[PDB]
């Protein structure tokens, strides 16, 4: 993962932020990105939320 | 709108970088298409430069609003103060990492 | 021993002064008619110039001979001089100062200490006029003698860009030189002027008298132009280049303008502050003896 | 006791190390009321800035915090030379080479630390460009003749930070009242071909002057271009334009800001389309070819400095101070010291200097031996000549 | 101005910014050209360079445009010391009488003092009473609709009766 600058991430002043960003950043994972991207052209016919 | 300027341009960070491609092989092939136009939105045009890129560029001015936006915010904890410094120095790298 | 002519040394087509410019050895007032000017709200008015100091520095005693044209030149034009008021060794010119003195100015540039076999050399009577002045450049360094480095540039800029009413009249806009530009126009040309045989037009600046020095001022206004066209990029606060449909029109700004800068850029040559107080002294003392 | 010690003996190793060549910022005017230290940045038209100063969290070995107890150990536990009481131990006054070719070995190390990626970034300085609409004026235009445009949000994306940069006043708007001369004043001032196009429309002359130049219009749109313009021809079209890729090079042309030599533009033609991971690539493989090994001092140096991730963005980088607000301020004589004005792509001036005599090389016509293009042809090769 | 004598130290008591920034210029610039009228009302001299910097706020707000170009020349060339004719007549007259005397040299002497309105400036307490004249100089042909934003009962109140 290459969410932070170095040093950035063990600073004890930005946990905050590093706790958000690690609140946000799912794990990579082939079939949900696949997917993620085959289904910005892929037809829609239940109305996504 | 008269003074949600702020609101408005930030809204604009929004706005989509690609183009509307016909779909003409699909045309072409009679391949079954409910529209009597067909067409695409492509997120992103290939770098028709020769070093800079249209993309990592917007997404530069982008995080250029939101460093300044996250700088632009008041607030009243000493955690929140800091977090506010170090959020301007991840942006600066997300900046660096899209590029 | 050269005679000095009628005319001056520059009359001899051996010290004849040319910048290279598309392809030939171009005559300096065909360069300078290349130059053109932008006018800005600025302006400069011209101060009377003090005199030069009545005292000459002594020379030291030093048994080499000295090499006093590269040094000037150097000082003034050259892409890389610097600490020139360090070595001191302008006050050499002093020594030919003195009625007969056994040292000759060497056509080369070099100041013998005595008459040498197979090296010319300039009329002693003459050298003694330039000296009796230019030795001054020796002072250059020391305090209770420097030379105004902001004020004199007005000058320089009224005997560049002048037109004949602005000169007359004394005051002329702060104008911001530009010329049809090759790469490298302005180090080119620094590097051209460099090897310019100054000596010889200082020599018959000092010397010549009369209708003949008139004639001199008229015949070589344009390589002194030049000179000054140099120095005064090497003071330009900016040079810029500005595309011009597949064109490049180099822009000096500003003339007449000395901005003390010494850190140093590709574009042209850089004064280090002893060449800021050497080239004013010069023009002090040039410009004093061009206006007589 | 003490007293003597410090205001006698400590106030000279004050001054001496002020004195030393390492410490080259300004520390404290000693008045805390108002004390804040000038901020510069490595800004880049073409990345975020880096501020010289941050809390980054690199407590560089745990130095960056402070534990105010010393004065304890200060005041009540230690002896100094010039208290004594009476040895009268000898004062040492040390040998300055020490600390002086430590200094120095920092130095070299930097310099030649900075050399490969620099080299590189004034190879490739002239390489950012904008997309532009060239939209013909003319009956018989060729597709690039005609008059030039680009959006607003390239404008500032890119040929508005260089401005500020080369510190000129920003372009005029053009309002349509424009005569030709406003546009010339403006140009000749900015030395710059960009105006910005603010209210239409814009009439006969100035659009003859807009193409005859090759002044290049910034639109806030392309919304309906020819309704900005007044074309007596009705040449002049919304579907007649050719977008086209403008280097910055071929804009602007400051001596140590944009490396635009012929040679540097031709041997950037020869080069393929390039990412910043490629860019990176060759700053890392003449890295790779240039290392030497160092004087030991300054290996030590660069082991203490950590790993050269050089995140950093050094396209036409420049040193500029901040305002405390943020904003990175234009370069202003009577502040910033005169070796800001330009980063001269970071090299040393014999480096430049010798670079130039280098493009002399690189185009002589005797090297350019990779020859393109074959004719496939069936002939004798009856007395055959290479040429 | 007003001929009297003047025992005053130095012709020109106005300091040359050296090396400054953008205020200074701008203050040293509107400085040397005495905007100002003749005002013996005390002024509060702890607002000056407020007020001063509000006048060149004003000043280069309405000139004619050559009276700005002038301003704009001068706050250009700030290392330079405007001044009047008759100022550089009376340096000429005390070093003709103390040659050893120093002086700052450079200076730009006004052939034309510039044909401008002096400003009023009274920085002291007191609600200005205008008896505004029907008539005058300027001609509105079409003026905007002037909008007089609220005023809090803080700043003024206005009761029913005297």
């Amino acid at each position: 993962k290459r969410y932070f600058p170095e040093n950035l991430e063990q600073n004890q002043s930005a946990a905050r932020l590093v706790s958000a960003v690690k609140a946000r950043a799912s794990e990579a994972d082939i079939s949900s990105i696949h997917l993620a991207i085959a289904r910005e052209v892929s037809p829609m016919f239940n109305v996504h939320e | 709108l008269a003074g949600a300027n702020t609101i408005i341009a930030i809204m604009r960070l929004f706005t989509p970088q690609g183009f509307l491609r016909t779909d003409d092989l699909a045309i072409a092939a009679n391949f079954p298409r409910a529209s009597r136009n067909p067409q695409t939105y492509i997120p992103y045009t290939n770098q028709r430069g020769t070093v800079t890129n249209e993309f990592a560029s917007r997404f530069r001015t982008i995080v250029a609003t939101l460093a300044n936006v996250v700088n632009e915010r008041a607030v009243q904890d000493d955690m929140q103060k800091a977090t506010r410094s170090c959020t301007k120095q991840w942006l600066r790298h997300l900046e660096t990492q899209f590029d | 021993m050269l005679q000095q002519p009628t005319g001056g040394y520059t009359t001899l087509e051996q010290f004849a002064f040319t910048i290279r410019n598309d392809g030939t050895n171009a005559t300096p007032t065909q360069f300078l008619q290349l130059l053109s000017y932008e006018a800005t709200e600025n302006e400069l008015v011209k101060k009377t110039i003090p005199t030069p100091e009545t005292h000459l520095p002594s020379a030291r005693n030093v048994p080499g001979n000295v090499y006093i044209e590269d040094a000037i030149t150097q000082a003034l034009f050259g892409i890389s001089a610097q600490n020139v008021n360090a070595h001191g060794y302008f006050s050499r010119l002093s020594a030919l100062a003195l009625p007969n003195t056994s040292a000759r100015l060497g056509l080369d540039g070099v100041i013998y200490n005595s008459e040498t076999i197979n090296i010319p050399f300039y009329d002693p009577a003459a050298v003694a006029n330039f000296a009796a002045t230019y030795a001054k450049l020796g002072n250059a360094s020391t305090p209770r003698y420097r030379a105004d480095m902001i004020d004199i540039y007005a000058h320089v800029g009224l005997e560049l860009a002048g037109t004949d009413a602005e000169r007359a009249a004394g005051v002329m806009p702060v104008k911001r030189a530009k010329f049809d530009s090759w790469e490298g126009s302005l180090i080119s040309l620094s590097r051209d002027v460099v090897n310019w045989k100054i000596l010889a037009f200082l020599i018959d600046l000092c010397s010549l008298e009369g209708e003949a020095l008139r004639a001199f001022k008229t015949r070589n206004r344009d390589v002194f132009r030049m000179m000054l066209f140099i120095m005064s990029t090497a003071v330009a606060a900016n040079v810029v280049n500005r595309k011009v449909t597949k064109r490049v029109d180099r822009v000096l700004e500003y003339i007449g303008v000395n901005s003390m800068r010494t850190a140093g850029r590709t574009a042209t040559i850089t004064y280090d502050l002893s060449r800021h107080e050497f080239a004013a002294k010069f023009l002090q003392l040039t410009f004093t003896r061009w206006n007589a | 006791n003490i007293a003597v010690a410090h205001t006698d003996h400590l106030s000279v190793v004050y001054a001496t190390m002020s004195n030393f060549m390492l410490n080259f910022t300004n520390n404290f005017s000693g008045n805390h009321a108002t004390f804040k230290p000038d901020q510069y940045v490595i800004t880049s038209p073409e990345g975020s800035y880096k501020p010289i100063i941050e809390r980054q969290g690199e407590t560089v070995d745990g130095l960056t915090i402070i534990d105010t107890s010393i004065v304890w150990p200060i005041l009540c536990q230690c002896t100094y030379p010039l208290v004594r009481q009476s040895i009268m131990e000898e004062i040492v006054y040390p040998d300055p080479s020490t600390t002086l070719s430590q200094s120095l070995s920092v130095a070299q190390v930097l310099s030649k630390l900075t050399l490969p990626d620099a080299f590189i970034n004034m190879i490739l300085s002239g390489g950012d460009s904008v997309v532009m609409r060239t939209y013909q004026t003319e009956a018989d235009d060729d597709l690039d003749e005609g008059i030039r445009m680009t959006t607003y949000d390239q404008y500032l994306s890119h040929i508005r930070e260089r401005l500020h940069i080369t510190n000129v006043p920003d372009p005029i708007y053009i309002t349509g009242a424009s005569t030709p001369d406003q546009i010339a004043a403006s140009v000749q001032a900015t030395h710059v071909a960009v105006v910005l196009y603010q209210s239409g429309v814009i009439n006969g002359p100035a659009s003859t002057y807009l193409r005859e130049n090759e002044v290049l219009v910034v639109m806030p749109d392309y919304y309906d271009v020819v309704s900005r313009f007044a074309n007596a021809n009705l040449q002049m079209n919304n579907n007649r334009y050719h977008e086209s890729v403008l280097e910055i090079a071929d804009i602007f042309d400051q001596a140590d800001f944009i490396q635009t030599s012929d040679a540097v533009r031709q041997l950037r033609a020869l080069m393929p389309t390039l990412s910043t991971s490629q860019i990176r690539h060759a700053i890392e493989r003449i890295a790779q070819i240039t290392d030497v090994d160092s004087t030991d001092y300054g290996k030590l140096t660069l082991r203490f400095l950590g790993t050269l991730t050089r995140s950093l963005k050094m396209q036409n980088a420049q040193i500029r101070r901040i305002r405390p607000d943020g904003t990175v301020l234009r370069y202003d004589d009577q502040i910033d010291i005169e070796a800001f004005r330009w980063s001269r792509y970071f090299l040393d001036e014999l480096q430049l200097r010798r670079l130039s005599v280098g493009l002399r090389l690189i185009t002589n016509p005797r090297i350019a031996r990779r020859f393109n293009g074959v004719r496939i042809m069936y002939l004798t090769d009856d007395d055959p000549d290479p040429d | 101005d007003k001929g009297a004598l003047v025992e005053a130290d130095r012709v020109i008591q106005r300091l040359i910014p050296l090396s400054s920034s953008t205020y200074v210029q701008r203050l040293a610039a509107i400085g040397a050209l005495y905007p100002n009228e003749f005002t013996e009302n005390v002024l509060d001299l702890s607002r000056l360079s407020t007020a001063l910097l509000q006048l060149s706020d004003t000043y280069y707000q309405h000139a004619n445009d050559q009276l700005r170009r002038l301003y704009r020349r001068m706050y250009n060339d700030s290392r330079t010391l405007y001044m009047t004719q008759r100022h550089q007549e009376l340096l000429l007259a005390q070093i003709t009488a103390d040659p050893n005397i120093l002086l700052y040299p450079y200076t730009y002497i006004f052939t034309t003092i510039p044909t401008s309105m002096n400003y009023i400036s009274n920085t002291g307490q007191g609600r200005i009473k205008h008896s505004l004249t029907v008539t005058g100089a300027t001609e509105h042909d079409t003026v905007a609709d002037i909008v007089l934003g609220q005023t809090g009962e803080d700043v003024i109140t206005i009761s029913m009766v005297e």
